[PDB]
This record gives structure tokens, sequence and C-alpha cells, in this order.
RNA sequence: ACCAGGUUGAUUCUGCCUGACGUAGACGCUAUUCCCUAAGAUUAACCCAUGCAUGUUUUUGAUAUGGAAAAAUGGACUGCUCAGUAAUACUCACUUUAUUUAAUGUAUUAAAGUAUAACUGCGUUAAAGUGUAGCAUAAGACUAUACAGUAAGAGUGAGACCUAUCAGCUAGUUGUUAAGGUAAUGGCUUAACAAGGCAAUGACGGGUAACGGUAUUACUUUGUAAUAUUCCGGAGAAGGAGCCUGAGAGACGGCUACUAAGUCUAAGGAUUGCAGCAGGGGCGAAACUUGACCUAUGGAUUUUAUCUGAGGCAGUUAUGGGAAGUAAUAUAUUGUUUCAUAUUGUAAAAGUAUAUGAGGUGAUUAAUUGGAGGGCAAAUCAAGUGCCAGCAGCCGCGGUAAUACUUG
């Protein structure tokens, strides 16, 4: 269906290329699975020689880590704020790797810092994903603190 | 070719199997095992060609199913079992024991040994690291794992396997001035005294005081000293005289 | 073609010379050969060692005087075209290859079992030997041979007799 | 162009000069596949249409007997020369023949003009044997 | 380690044609043995009637003393062909900390409930196949990893036919950031931005009557030419595309659709891929038995009794290479093949070898093919025909005495 071969592309000089064999099963691809937000759902895959893969169609209640106090706690996922490569994913609410989100601060026990205090009055905090959702099958990430919060907030919608 | 190969051809067979390149077309492709592809031979050729105990395929099953064949102290009934380097095979009947290493002309030989040598076995360490729950381990060439050994045994030193309790008993370290045995390369079956150890090769001395250089992976030290001699040597002792002296013994030496 | 089906000898370069057919016909009638073809086989291997005798005189290797040249002198000596020499001495090895260039075709053609019967008292003519061998009346020490062009080696020379149980003898 | 490091200029120059070889030029263009008269083979087959004679060139004087046929493999018309005395009396029309060449590299030899082929078989009977009288024609 | 004939009234040169000699296919005439070795590659990767080539196994035991089904295991190897590909395929030297591996070896760990078959019994259609019951009824199914060992994938660099009447070419093309996907590196795919990348040391085009190396043949003074043929490697199963099971298939003696060709029928429907072994048709100048068998070497997870058109053993053919015959001693003597028979041998039959029998012949059962002016070894021998009929690779003979045509 979808191949990853290299025999079809042009040469370094720009001349055309010619094929001599059919499509092999060794280089075999799949379509994109866009992980949405909703009620949870996980389907299984079969890879080469056993080795089962997990893909997540609709994800909820991802895990996150507090960097200062060094504890890990679960939270809900509300909205997406920024996506690096394509800016259309923010209106469709798809979660991929390295895309910042907005999480509930209910179970989280935060320390007293100047920056997080004003958002902690409301329910929301910020986090950034660090795991492949479509292949591992679950999201994990870090909570934004310090100058890392200064970098992303210049890129927000405003 | 979408998968593995299962048929082997007699012309690409190794010449060290001493087969005839006559009327046959196919040869036995042996099983996967602990030894490499070069140092292994099938078992069904040993009972037919080198040892002479059977004539055809029927008499092979008779000796094997009677459970007298004992390789490394274990009974085996499969004809495709690979016999490697250095292992001791024996028959339970008649108390016959053999050690397997190469001759002088790159061929397999079988040398009758004693029951005091029939117990143990020699191998060479290749790798060592500490496994789970803080337990040390030492890995040999054939793939056996061994734990809780002496800390004076290094990565390249040889061991002595008891073969019945499967415990490391004795070891010989790696240094200069040791007797050595080689098993691969263009020079096989040479027995030599170490003179200089380089980082990748070893500069050695034959019993006929010659010289040859050989990589470190292809050798196995059998004794630290000449007086040690942990195993029994072959009859030629691996001297492998040159073609000049083979031309000298036929017609006499050139008088000058 | 294939190795089992290639040919060994070709036709000569000039097909009709009056100065070549007269020389060769003296050899056919004297030694008793049936074909011009079978004469051509015994001369090519006579050419091949002379192709190798020239190289060993010009070799600069120190071991080539010891090994291959001594491995040249023996093979003629076992068949017995050469008589005998001491292989330990160096200077006679030089004399052995120098004696090789003085041979002819007749030095090879004389050590054949057809001619070697007639040169002994067993046969009257050389044509008496070709008619005698093919019926199976002549035997070497153990073996009964039916090929008149069999080369006779040096040590097996004196042991040619009649077949003891044939009709050529009394039994 | 004589130099130690001039192998690139030597090979490029000597390939140009080799093209004026008159035997090598036909090998490049492949004329034996394009303009072959009989195809690529030792013999051929045909159907006879005429029995006619020609007259040889000066200074000799005779009449050479030939035959105009039509090949099967290609479909062209061609003339061949009957090679022995009194052999045309066997030949009738609406019959088959086999054709062999002269052996002078595609040219005409002798004093026969413009003809380069000769008949060998008629009705699977050898014409060399039939002139000797070993067989009879059906 | 070698040259000869041909331009002129005669001579010396340049220059080409021809003779003498190899390697693969076809053809004419003639043939007694034995052993070894080969046979639809060249045109048509064109169409196929018929018969046969992939099944094993107490794991349970068919109302059944040994076989029904279900489970388990292999059908991806082996064998056949050379259409496509001028380099990505192949060879050699390196990397894979950037990757997967059933069957193997040594070690670490963990441990009551729930279907469907075979069976019994009612049926259906021209055929090919299929249905409803007996709360129907069995065996089965609901541990995880290391390190070796085999197998495979993916990269870097260098080598390889003819063409200038083919001189400019390239736009996912070259690079940066980010993500998806794969077992994995990577414009492999997609967003955003930028203008890069290659060439007379031949880019970009066109042709091939082009599968690459190699074992092996020739000819040689630093090396050329052939290599379908032995072995290693790659690609395809009428032409194209897509996918299931699975450790491994983009599989074709597995499935789905379209195009080109069809076949059976009770007219509603059902169905086929011999570049597998024999065999037929077409094409051609051109290529064999619709034969017996698991003896030996092997494969199928222990292969001593299962299967094996893989692989052996025999029949047809001037495909070639060997050991030999058709006489010898003086009409006569002796005695080789064409004839038969024992033993050895064969899976069972041949054949070879050792021995034994008779009969009497080398005008015999047992020699042909080409040539006789020069090159070029061998007749101015005879009889016919007269620029006719004919011969001649080149030079050249034929006009009533031809060593140059026809016969002896
Ligand atoms: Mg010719
Ligand atoms: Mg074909
Ligand atoms: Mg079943
Ligand atoms: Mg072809
Ligand atoms: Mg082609
Ligand atoms: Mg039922
Ligand atoms: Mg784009
Ligand atoms: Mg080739
Ligand atoms: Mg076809
Ligand atoms: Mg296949
Ligand atoms: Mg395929
Ligand atoms: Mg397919
Ligand atoms: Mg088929
Ligand atoms: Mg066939
Ligand atoms: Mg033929
Ligand atoms: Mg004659
Ligand atoms: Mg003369
Ligand atoms: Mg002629
Ligand atoms: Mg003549």
């Amino acid at each position: 269906g979808i191949n990853h071969r290299g025999e079809h592309k042009r040469k370094k000089s720009g001349g055309k290329s010619v094929l001599h064999r059919k499509k092999r099963n060794n280089r075999r691809g799949s379509q994109m699975a866009a992980t949405k937000v909703g009620s949870t759902k996980v389907v299984e895959k079969r890879a080469r020689g056993g080795n089962k893969k997990y893909k997540a169609l609709r994800l909820n209640e991802g895990e996150f880590l507090y960097k200062s106090g060094n504890i890990i706690n679960s939270s809900k996922i509300i909205e997406v704020m920024y996506h690096p490569t394509n800016n259309d994913y923010v209106r469709t609410n798809t979660i991929t790797k390295s895309s910042v989100v907005k999480i509930s601060s209910e179970g989280i026990k935060i320390q007293d810092e100047e920056d997080l205090k004003e958002m902690y009055e409301k329910g929301y905090l910020y986090a950034v994903i660090n795991s492949r959702p479509g292949q591992v099958g679950k999201a994990e990430g870090e909570i934004l603190q310090g100058s890392k919060l200064e970098f992303y907030t210049n890129l927000f919608k405003k | 070719t979408g998968g593995p190969r299962k048929h082997l051809n007699r012309k690409v067979a190794p010449t060290s199997w001493k087969l005839d390149k006559s009327i046959g077309t196919y040869a036995i492709r042996p099983h996967s095992g602990p030894h490499k592809k070069d140092l292994c031979i099938p078992l069904a050729y040993v009972l037919e060609k080198f040892l002479e105990y059977a004539n055809n395929r029927k008499e092979i099953q008779i000796i094997l199913k009677s459970k007298n064949i004992k390789i490394n102290g274990k009974i085996i009934e499969k004809r495709k079992y690979p016999v490697g380097f250095g292992d001791v095979l024996s028959i339970i009947k008649t108390d016959e024991h053999y050690r397997v290493f190469y001759g002088v002309d790159k061929n397999f030989t079988f040398i009758k040994i004693d029951k005091e040598e029939a117990n143990f076995k020699l191998a060479k360490v290749t790798n060592k690291k500490v496994m789970y729950e803080n337990v040390p381990y030492i890995f040999t060439n054939d793939g056996a794992c061994f734990k809780y050994c002496d800390p004076a045994i290094n990565i390249n030193d040889t061991v002595k396997i008891d073969l019945e309790t499967r415990l490391v008993v004795d070891y010989v370290s790696f240094k200069e001035g040791d007797v050595v045995f080689v098993m691969r390369g263009e020079d096989t079956g040479r027995v030599g005294i170490i003179k200089k150890i380089q980082n990748t090769t070893v500069i050695c001395e034959d019993l006929s005081n010659k010289e040859f250089e050989t990589s470190i992976d292809s050798m196995i030290v059998i004794g630290d000293n000449e007086e040690s001699l942990l195993i029994s040597l072959p009859e030629e002792k691996g001297i492998r005289l040159t073609a000049l002296e083979e031309s000298n013994l036929k017609f006499g030496e050139i008088v000058e | 073609a294939n190795q089992f089906s290639k040919r060994l000898v070709h036709k000569p370069r000039n097909p009709f010379e009056k100065d070549r057919l007269i020389k060769e016909m003296q050899i056919v009638g004297k030694f008793g050969l049936k074909n011009k073809h079978e004469l051509r086989l015994v001369e090519k291997n006579f050419s091949n060692d002379k192709k190798e005798a020239r190289l060993l005189l010009t070799s600069n290797k120190v071991e080539d005087i010891s090994i291959n040249s001594r491995n040249l002198l023996d093979k003629l000596c076992t068949a017995g075209i050469l008589n005998g020499i001491d292989l330990t001495s160096k200077e006679e090895i030089l004399n052995g290859l120098n004696s090789i260039l003085d041979l002819t075709i007749d030095s090879y053609l004389e050590r054949t079992l057809q001619y070697k019967v007639y040169s002994s008292g067993l046969a009257k003519s050389v044509h008496h030997s070709r008619w005698l061998i093919t019926k199976g009346q002549i035997s070497i020490q153990g073996v009964v041979i039916k090929r008149p062009n069999y080369v006779v080696k040096a040590e097996e020379e004196a042991f040619i007799e009649l077949t003891p149980y044939s009709w050529s003898n009394n039994t | 162009m004589n130099g130690l490091f001039a192998a690139n200029d030597l090979i490029k120059s000597r390939k140009v000069k080799r093209r004026s070889d008159p035997y090598y030029r036909k090998k490049i263009l492949g004329t034996k596949y394009k303009h072959s008269k009989i195809g690529n083979g030792p013999q051929a087959k045909g159907i006879v249409l005429e029995k006619t004679g020609v007259e040889a060139k000066q200074p000799n004087s005779a009449v050479r007997k030939i035959v105009k046929i039509q090949l099967i493999k290609t479909g062209k018309k061609i003339s061949a020369f009957v090679p022995h005395d009194g052999s045309l009396n066997y030949i009738e029309l609406n019959d088959e023949v086999v054709v062999e060449g002269f052996g002078k590299k595609g040219h005409s030899c002798g004093d026969i003009p413009g003809i380069s082929y000769k008949v060998v078989k008629v009705q699977n009977v050898s014409l060399l044997a039939l002139f000797k009288g070993k067989k009879e024609k059906p």
C-alpha cells in the first residue's frame, strides 16, 4: 500500500530513473493515526515477527511529572495551545509529540512560585508531551517551569 | 528467495570434511549449535568415514538409538548434531574416548585419550560483565554462562570445565612465554611459544624455532609453561615442515 | 568445448611438403605405427618438457634449482629415458637439464611395449609384436596387457615374459 | 599525445581512428541484421517459379542455367544457380528447393553476374548424389 | 617465434583480393566393437489433449483393534527459463551503539468455568457444492527475558559495450527546522522557509540481434577473445494491480478485480494457467522414451519401512574425446571379430570382466571420402564433344592430337 523504498526518486544529477522489480513486503507502511481527546480507546497492532504495537485513537488522563518536587500524578487534558509543524492541529485537537497542552490542577500539589500562582487560582496548568502517542500508546510529559515557560508563551495565540 | 536455504552442495562443501567430490550431489547441512560454521562437522560423517563403524544409513540408527554415544557426557540420538572443536566424545561400551582437534594438514582428526583426561574440557573466555542483582558472570566461546568465579580471571584467559558438575575448576592466565594452539587462519594446527604480544596479533615461535604472526582471536593458550602441558599433544606436535624439507627428505640434502 | 571433450592435437601447418613426409615415413615403417594421428600424440609431450626445460635454466630463485628441477629429472628416470644421476650433487642437476635438450622422438618411441618385445628375442619382426599382443599371449610379471603402446618403466624392464598358461607356451 | 598521465586523451583519440576500418564499421551499424538477403542461417527453402538461363561475361562464352525462387522465411524473390550438368531435367515447377551460398563473403564469384546462391536439394533428394546416379527422383 | 599466387614488353615499390590454420551451429556420402561425455538456448517469455510430480505423525482414538475427523508440523526450500534491467543488479574492501529471527546450545524467571468436529437422523440441485435438528457429544485453547549460533534487511566508496547527425540539464529537484510511519538510518511522506544540485575527467538523451561474475578453453613476449554449458548471485510464472495466514510470501501445483484468449450445461449457473517430467501443435536450416525405481547422495523438527518425474538406472541419436580391429610367419600353417553358455553382478533385468563351447573364412561378415595445370603431394594415359555441354576460392582451360569438361 504505502512503501518506503528509494528506487523511484531521481538521481543526484537530475536524470530519470527506471525500476526493475515489483513491490516488496520488507518496506511496508501504514496511514497516520491522529490521537484525539475524548473517551479512552486503544487498539493493538501486529508488527514483523510478533512484537505487538499499541496505537491510541482517543486519549484521556495522561501522566505528567512535577520537576521541582519530583512526584508524578495524573491529570485531565483540556485544550492544546501550540503545535510546531502544522498550525491546523489546534482547531482539530490532535495530540502528537512535543505539543503543549492545558491540564487540570486538582490533584496536583504545587509549591509557592510567582509564575504558577495566578493560574493555580483557576483550574489550569501547562504541560508538554514527550512520548510518541501513536506507537507507545500513552502520553507522558513535564510541567512547564521557569524560563521554559518564557519561551513557549511568546508563541501563543494572544 | 523469500526465506532460508535448506539444501547444501557438495562442491561448496568444506575440504576439511575429507569428502569425495565424486558421484554425490548434495551434502548434509548441519544444525545450528554452539560452535561456528567452520569448526563444526556433522555426526553422521564421523561414524561413517573417520571412524569405521557403519556402512549405510540403517546401521547409523542402530548405534545411535542404542544410546552408547556420549558427547560431552550427554547421550544424543540425532544424526545432524554438530561436533565442534575440543569436545570429548565417548562410547559407554568399550571405554573408548577421543579428543577432537585438527591435524597438521587442515583436516579433522580423532586422538584416543585416557580416562583421567576424559573428565575435563578446555575453553576460552571472550566477555565478562555483572548481571542482574549484582552477580558476576563470565561468557565463554561456546555460549555457556558461569558465575561466582575467581576475580583473577580476565577477558582473554582460558578455563578448565569439569564437564560433570559444570563448574569452573582451574584457569590459565594470558601472558608471554606460554605454549599456544591455533585453530583458524591460513596456519592451522601450529603449536608455539609466545615471544611478543601485540595489540591485535601475537609474535610466536615454533618448536622448530620458526616465526609466524596470527591474530589473537584465532589462538587458544593451552598452558602457561612448557612443563605444564595441560592436554596431550598430537603425534606430529603441529610442526608442519616446509616444502623445501619435504624436497630434502625425498632425494637427500644438497651436498655443497 | 568441455574439459572431457576438448581435442589434444591439430593438423600440421603446411599440409603438403615433400621434405616433411619423407622424414616421417621413415619413422612409421621402422617402429610399426598404424595412424599418422598416434604419432602426433607422442611428440607433443616431447615438446612440453622442452618448454619447461628452458625456464629452469633462467630461474633466479634459490629454491627452484632444488625443488621443481629435481622434480623434473625423476619423472623421466622412472620411465627410464634418462639413465641415472646423483641428485645430491648440484652441478649434475645442471647437466641433467642440459642432457634433456639432446633427446629425440625416438628416445620416447623406443620404450613402448610393442617395440620392447621385438628388441628382445620374443618377436621376430615389429609386426610380429602387434599381432601377438592383441590376442593376449604376452604378460608382464603379474599383469596381462592388451595395449601395445603401453609405456614400460625402468624397473619393470627385465620382467617381461610370455604368458605361462597361454597356447603360445606348451600349456 | 605521448605522456605518462595521458591515458584519458589516448583512449578517446584511438576510438575515433578505429572507425575507419571497413570491417569494423559494419559491425557498429549492424548491417547483417538490417540488410541481409537470406536471413541469418546456412540454408533456406523456397518455391520455384521460372527456369531461365543467363549469359556469362567476356571473354568466356556459355549459357548458365538458373532458377528464380521465392523464400519462405522472409518472403522475397531471389535467383539461384543450378550447379551441375544435366541436373535441370529433374526440376519441375511448383516444387521446393534448398539454397546454399558460394563462400566469397556475400559476393559473386566466377563469371556468373549478380548471382550469389546455388541449389543443393530438390524434394529432399541430394543433387550431388542424384548426378552420381545413386537415387531416383519420385 | 615460418609465408605463398595475382597490375608490366621486362624491373623496383605502395596497396588490396585470394590460398594455407582455429571455435561454435546446420548439411551431403559411408560406418564393426567397448568405456567416458552431451541433446528445443538462437526464431515464438507462442497456444496446449492426456497421465503424473506435497504430504507425514498414538496427540487424542471413529457405536468400528486400528482408522475417522480435529489438533500439530512443512508446503517461502528444491526444480525450469533469461523477457526486463548499462546500474540501485554483480564483485571486492569497510559499517550497522541504526535492526528483526520459529526449529538449536547454555542459563534466569512463573504457574473451577467456556465452543466446534467426526457420529445419528431429515433433505437439496444438470453439474460444481452446500442446509435444518439431537440444551448434541470429544482431545485443544483461554509465562516473560538474556548471551551465543544460523538466516535476512539497510548503508559508504571503487570498477565495467557502441553513439556529438545527442551541449546544457534538473523543480520533491538540493538544503534547514518540525512531525507522521517503519523492526530500523534516510525527501521515505507532509507543513513552513530558502535557492540550491550536476556537467567536454562527456551531464542530459538514443541503440543493444545486453542477466552479471566464475570454474574452464584458445592465442600470446608486459596481455587479448569467447564463457546459454560446472558453481555462486539477481528477476519472472498470459499482462498489470491489491491482499489474508505466517518467524519468513507483495507467494502464483494460495485468494480478489480488470484486459487478451477460451471450455462444460438440462440454459438458472460453474470453471483453466506444462518458462515442473513425459507428449502433441505452430515456427524454423535446426534438437530424444505419453519408459522402470527408492539401490547410492539428500530434503521434510529423532528419517533403521512413509512420500520424493529432486535424484539414480536403462532406451533413441555420426555432439565430441580415448583403448583398439580388418592379419602374421614362411598354396599351406596357426589363430582375432559376426554365434552361444556358466559364474560374478543388478531393487529386479542389461552390460563389463574370468572361464568354457562349437563351425572355418581376409577376393571376406569385416573401408570409405576427396583430389591429379600452378599455389599444392599425384598422369602431356586412353576413348568421346568441339567457345557447345560444362569446370573453376584467385590465376585461368574448351575453335576435330584437351595431362584443365563427360566416362573408363
Ligand atoms: Mg573457404
Ligand atoms: Mg524459447
Ligand atoms: Mg484436518
Ligand atoms: Mg534471448
Ligand atoms: Mg533480451
Ligand atoms: Mg452442529
Ligand atoms: Mg511541501
Ligand atoms: Mg557471461
Ligand atoms: Mg506460455
Ligand atoms: Mg516459488
Ligand atoms: Mg516470486
Ligand atoms: Mg503474483
Ligand atoms: Mg504449472
Ligand atoms: Mg515439458
Ligand atoms: Mg542436432
Ligand atoms: Mg574414387
Ligand atoms: Mg608436384
Ligand atoms: Mg573450389
Ligand atoms: Mg584442378
